[PDB]
DNA sequence: ACTAATAGATTAGAGCCGT
RNA sequence: UGACGGCUCUAAUCUAUUAGU
């Protein structure tokens, strides 16, 4: 029966394309007759070319090119192809596969000009994907010589340009933009009243002694108990600076360059976050270059909050969702909240062995997934939400830094099947 | 709401000018860009290693099935993909007796231990490259596992640098890799399970062997012409810094000339990771001449990228030696800033290619993420993006993002979908690791085939 | 100038597991 | 070192400030 796909092409150059085309179709199980790959030597080729076009061919594929349409021996296969098409009452018989870049549907012979071509000019894999759609639509039967190769090669062709959907998607970051911040940043000259090398870290509110000025948002007479003779200070020596002006990068004062001010603000910001943690009473954990935070076993209700177990157990220890918030001002002031997994054998003291924790951290990590990490982090900050829509950072008696308790959300215009 | 732009995946060429986005697909469907006649193997190892190597090379001639055929493509077979022959019966075997390892193994000094083992393997290779009339293509050193961990100033790094003066491609294969079924940690299960990634393993070794034998498995075509993408990496030497460079650019015939432009440009300065005016001028001059000879005309801009920022004086040196009409772009690509974008609903991480334009001179680009075609992330969890900032020069922050993603498609040491960092910053890292692992060679080879 | 300290910054390296 | 990714532990440099020599 006619169950063979004939291929016509120019003799010298089309071989490369046709050879790849012929083998792929054979590998898919499509029976194929090529004038160079299946023509026995010494045969009367027109006798067998004509005969099989009439009798053996069920599809006719023409490798269309700038010379394959000017080749006398190819049009003869076309001319008989049209005739056998007529008797077979199959309009979808001749499929003029266009491969040449310079051939664009305006020098094609009238015989195939009425027909719908399959485009290979830009990419052979997609053009062959078009053919498989065309052949499968017409229910062209193909055998299954090696079923595994046929299915696999079909999938390789099938999934060539796919997986980029135009659907919008929303991404939850670990960035938490600051909502509020003090209006005025103040340099206190408590120097005259400050003990030599008075630890500035012991203060209730964050204050950095830039030069001889205690850079802080805190109100002047705030550290009355902590710092003696605080009230004796004169507010004249305090240097008021508009905070929003710094964040705009416009306060290029000779006294302090703008760049240094933000780094102090971040220094204040990170310290204030740490100071708030003691108020929130979260157990901390030193790191290689950072400071960890988490909730002790039993502190949180069932060691879970917002339907998320911030505290769990792995092996002989207890895994704890660790965090290390870091401040950033460029370009949008944001307090990044990271994600970690600390481990405690009794649920309280953390395994001192760094090797055991790090090995444990990886074992726990290979369990949590994108969604799980999102749930754990957002539940953690939600527990830290002072307000129902933010959490503040006390930097003074009446100065506060509200920061959005929800993470900054990014929007993208491309998604995938997400199987 | 911050909007993320999407960077389209650049295409890597294959046979017949055909383009595909996955090297594992464009190779399987279309084949390598340029074919070699065949690969003549050479094995330097124990009798056990030679049997394993002969077993594995014969194994990968035929198609290989991994459990997850849907996601990561199967391996059609070496001759089926690359078109050349890689026969295990043409092995120019050079035996290394296990007892010979023992006497070197027992030396007290670690310096003498690693040097003698390196001298053990390379001497047999070097002699067999001067006395034997066999044209060996790639020398495969099936090293026994005792070499790896008893000898632990690196065996692998020392070996490659000492063979540079002879220009001998080598491909070190640990015996635990080729015979993974036959190495278990007393549990009965392999020390590393390659069962689900057999095709992934066979893909990587084959293209590495194919590349080192003079083959070009694929090349890039999605870059702006007339640009010399030069990548700089600094290595600590113990207060010495060495800064090798790797360049990638199109020739006149639209061919990527992915070569090095290397040397230990030393920085004995207290401030680290920068270049003196003298050293910096030589570095950029070399790449300029290399493009000059490879193309005839000078580049119209030089896309200098690095993981470290550039100060003024070294940038000034670049300006002084730069010819007229040539622009400079300084790009700093770091993988440190934590910007984790968890997907709203689902379990598959953010798709690769998303980009956050922070401003006109910086961006966050997701080179690692979820790849749809492979249907299985090269990563496992939420991927950290790489921060790309235009340190110096005038360039488009969107065009730079495309080029940076483009440079992630020339990893020949593995046939993965794409690499997290641009390969020019990864290959220059490998070169600096290799070069400095021994004495200063007057002229290093510029073919990555001798390093990767 | 040279050291020391408190920071954020920005780099490197080691190394320990996943896939 | 078939590879890749993540993470950990260190370390140094640069900047600011003060102290000290
Ligand atoms: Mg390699």
């Amino acid at each position: 029966a006619r169950n063979k796909i004939f291929i016509s092409h120019a003799a010298p150059d089309d071989n490369d394309f046709t050879k790849w085309l012929a083998l792929k179709l054979i590998a898919l199980g499509y029976e194929v007759w090529c004038d160079v790959l299946f023509l026995d030597k010494g045969a009367d080729f027109w006798k067998v070319i004509d005969k099989e076009i009439r009798e053996g061919a069920i599809k006719f594929l023409l490798a269309t090119s700038e010379i394959a349409i000017k080749r006398d021996g190819v049009l003869k296969e076309i001319a008989v192809a049209e005739k056998v098409k007529k008797q077979l009452k199959d309009d979808n018989f001749i499929i003029p596969l266009i491969i040449d870049e310079n051939l664009s549907y305006d020098d094609l012979p009238p015989e195939i000009i009425r027909l719908n071509a399959v485009d290979f000019k830009k990419s052979w894999a997609v053009g062959l994907q078009d053919l498989l759609k065309a052949l499968d639509d017409q229910k062209v039967e193909k055998n299954s010589p090696d079923p595994d190769k046929s299915n696999a090669l079909y999938q390789q062709i099938f999934l060539h340009n796919k997986g980029i959907i135009e659907r919008e998607e929303i991404y939850d970051s670990n960035w938490f933009s600051i909502l509020s911040f003090p209006k005025e940043l103040r340099f206190h000259d408590y120097e005259k009243l400050m003990p030599k090398g008075f630890d500035v870290r012991e203060l209730t509110y964050p204050a950095v002694r830039y030069k001889n000025y205690l850079c802080t948002f805190a109100w002047e007479y705030d550290f009355m108990h902590q710092l003696p003779k605080t009230e004796t200070y004169n507010s004249s020596q305090t240097i008021r600076i508009p905070t929003e002006e710094i964040l705009s990068g416009k306060y290029d004062s000779p006294f302090i360059g703008n760049f240094e001010c933000q780094r102090l603000i971040v220094q204040l910001l990170n310290k204030a976050f740490e100071l708030r943690m003691k108020e929130k009473g979260v157990r901390e954990y030193p790191m290689s270059n950072k400071m960890g935070y988490w909730f002790e076993k039993g502190k949180l209700e069932k060691d879970k909050f917002n339907k998320v177990l911030l505290v769990g157990k792995q092996k002989d220890k207890h895994w704890h969702f660790g965090i290390s918030a870091a401040g950033k001002l460029y370009p949008f002031p944001v307090l990044m909240i990271s994600s970690h997994i600390f481990f405690t054998k009794d649920g309280k003291e953390l395994i001192e062995s760094k090797k055991i924790q790090h090995a444990a951290r990886r074992r726990q990590g290979k369990n949590w997934w994108n969604d799980d990490w999102r749930n754990k982090l957002l539940a953690f900050v939600k527990y830290l939400s002072d307000d129902e829509n933010s959490f503040y950072l006390e930097v003074g008696s009446e100065e506060k830094i509200y920061i959005s308790n929800e993470p900054v959300q990014f929007v993208g215009k491309v998604s995938y099947n997400m199987p | 709401m911050k909007e993320l732009i999407y960077i389209h995946e650049p295409n890597i060429l294959f046979a017949n000018g055909q383009k595909c986005a996955d090297p594992r697909d464009g190779l399987a469907l279309f084949g390598p860009f340029t074919k070699i006649y065949g690969i003549k193997s050479g094995v330097v190892g124990t009798q056990y290693g030679l049997s394993i190597f002969k077993n594995y090379i014969n194994h990968i001639q035929k198609p290989i099935y991994n459990a997850n055929n849907i996601t990561r493509p199967m391996f059609p077979g070496f001759e089926a993909v690359f078109g050349c022959k890689w026969d295990a019966d043409n092995v120019v075997f050079k035996e290394v007796t296990k007892e010979e390892i023992e006497k070197i193994l027992y030396t007290e000094s670690n310096h003498k231990r690693t040097y003698d083992l390196v001298s053990l393997f390379i001497n047999k290779i070097i002699t067999a490259n001067k006395n034997e009339d066999e044209k060996v293509d790639v020398w495969f050193l099936v090293i026994p596992d005792e070499i790896y961990q008893y000898c632990r100033a690196q065996f692998h790094d020392q070996l490659k640098a000492r063979l540079l003066e002879h220009t001998i491609p080598t491909q070190i294969l640990r015996e635990s890799t080729l015979a993974w079924r036959d190495f278990k940690n007393k549990f009965g299960a392999p020390k590393r399970d390659f069962s689900k990634i057999e095709g992934h393993l066979a893909w990587t070794i084959s293209t590495a062997a194919f590349y080192k034998a003079g083959g070009k498995p694929w090349k890039l075509s999605d870059i702006r012409s007339g640009v010399c993408y030069l990548g700089l990496v600094y290595k600590q030497i113990e207060p010495k810094n060495a800064c090798c460079a790797a360049q990638m650019f199109l020739d006149n015939g639209d061919g990527t000339v992915f070569k090095g432009e290397v040397g230990p440009w030393y920085n004995q300065e207290k401030h680290e990771f920068h270049l003196n005016p003298k050293e910096a001028k030589a570095l950029l001059t070399q790449a300029l001449n290399s493009y000059k000879e490879q193309n005839g005309v000078f580049p119209k801009e030089i896309f200098i990228h690095a993981k470290t920022k550039f100060n003024g004086q070294e940038w000034n040196a670049f300006q002084e030696v730069t010819p007229e009409g040539t622009n400079l772009v300084g790009v700093t690509i770091t993988k440190t800033k934590p910007l984790k974008l968890f997907k709203s609903e689902g379990n598959y991480p953010i798709m690769r290619g998303n980009a956050f334009i922070v401003n006109e001179r910086s961006a966050f680009l997701w080179t690692v993420g979820y790849v749809p075609k492979t249907e299985s992330t090269l990563s496992m969890e939420v991927p950290n993006p790489i921060f790309i900032e235009i340190n110096k020069g005038e360039a488009d922050i969107e065009q730079v993002l495309k080029d940076v993603l483009a440079l992630t498609k020339l990893n020949y040491n593995a046939c993965i979908y794409a690499d997290g960092v641009p390969v020019t910053l990864r290959f220059a890292d490998k070169i600096g690791e290799i070069l400095t692992a021994s004495t200063e060679l007057k002229a290093p080879p510029l073919a990555f085939k001798y390093y990767i």
